[PDB]
């Protein structure tokens, strides 16, 4: 019973055998290891399609060249509500003032920081996972399966 | 009677459930489905090219204060509603530009 | 979609993504942090609030007089008697509300 689901766990588990033939392996002779959810956190900032992937790529590049275009505005509009509120430039840099941080640095310290690229590959994962979910719910019961083989870090 | 039917809950299940018990139109299903579209068109009307707009804007600039542009902004909107009548009792002053704050340190 | 018009106009032009998440929600926007709401919680007329706020970004840079002379000629939308008294402080602006709402008055 079942049918569909069948089909598409099986086209999984041969996809999964073809790429890494050392599955096959039992009685955990392979290397390759297993692992629930609570025991991949240490190895989840290797899990990155950075190849085979563009979508995260032009929305970075639309944040920042739109984030660009109002950083110095910002920091205008915010120096005079300081001007106007005390009557001196520093009420915001008073505790800083080290580095003051823009929206264009703000923008640039989000996307370049440690967790971006998995964010971004977790983001596509459940963007492909949503549109293969609302594919199935209607019934179209055909290409419901997506692999991005990228080197390194193979997903379906 | 609004106030007892907003004491409904509105939620995911209960939106899934009045959506199949009272199917909606094609055209109300479309216009939920391309909100986003439609909103963001909406304003490709104004966020684009300056239009050409009627003469007395002019008098309202960047200097005028908050209030003002809201009356006129809100005699404006509704004038196919209200004919010209202006809209009393609502216009309250922003906080930050009310206020010209000055800070007393030491000799100043 | 099977026309993306909107999308690609929005897309090749950061600049008017920029003037979009610039303008405040009362106005058609979707700034809806205002500068006085850094300090004070209530905030009373929210539609002055969002003048305010649409002033210091026209005279900083960020925005555009042509922007604010846009929206104050822009052609009144589909509003009601009961638009009006039901949510006070609002514009005859179309699509204010989101379909979230709309969602939820059908429910």
């Amino acid at each position: 019973e079942e049918s569909q689901v069948h089909a598409r766990l099986k086209q999984i588990r041969v996809e999964l055998i073809a790429r890494i033939p050392s599955l096959r392996w039992t009685r955990s002779q392979r290397e390759i290891a297993i692992l629930i959810w609570p025991r991949i956190l240490p190895i989840l900032q290797a899990y990155d399609l950075r190849q085979s992937m563009q979508l995260p790529t032009v929305w970075e590049k639309l944040t920042q060249s739109t984030v660009n275009l109002i950083s110095d505005g910002l920091e205008r509009v915010v120096l005079h509500i300081s001007n106007q509120l005390t009557g001196k430039p520093n009420l915001f840099t008073r505790s800083r003032a080290y580095s003051i941080p823009s929206t264009r640095e703000l923008s640039q310290i989000w996307f370049n920081n440690e967790w971006s690229g998995s964010v971004k590959t977790w983001l596509m994962i459940k963007y492909r996972m949503r549109q293969l979910i609302t594919n199935q719910k209607t019934g179209e019961l055909t290409d419901l399966v997506t692999i991005v083989d990228t080197r390194s870090t193979l997903c379906i | 009677r609004k106030q007892i039917q907003g004491y409904l809950d509105s939620t995911r299940t209960i939106i899934r459930y009045s959506l199949e018990v009272r199917p909606l139109s094609a055209k109300k299903l479309n216009t939920v489905i391309e909100y986003n579209l439609l909103y963001l068109s909406y304003n490709l009307e104004i966020i684009e090219k300056p239009n050409i707009v009627q003469p007395f804007l002019n008098a309202i600039n960047v200097d005028t204060c908050s209030i003002d542009i809201a009356r006129s902004l809100r005699k404006l909107s509704w004038a196919t509603l209200l004919n010209g009548r202006p809209i009393e009792g609502l216009e309250t002053p922003d906080p930050i530009e009310l206020v010209h704050g000055c800070l007393i340190i030491g000799s100043d | 979609s099977l026309s993306q018009d909107i999308t690609n106009a929005y897309l090749n032009h950061p600049i008017l993504i920029s003037r979009l998440c610039l303008l405040p929600s009362q106005l058609g926007g979707l700034n809806f942090l205002s500068c006085s709401r850094l300090f004070n919680r209530n905030i009373g007329d929210p539609l002055v609030s969002a003048i305010a706020d649409v002033k210091r970004l026209i005279k900083a840079g960020c925005l555009d007089i042509w922007v604010l002379y846009n929206i104050l000629g822009r052609r009144p939308g589909k509003g009601k008697w009961s638009t009006l008294a039901a949510d006070p402080y609002t514009l005859n602006i179309d699509y204010l509300v989101p379909s979230t709402t709309f969602l939820k008055k059908h429910a």
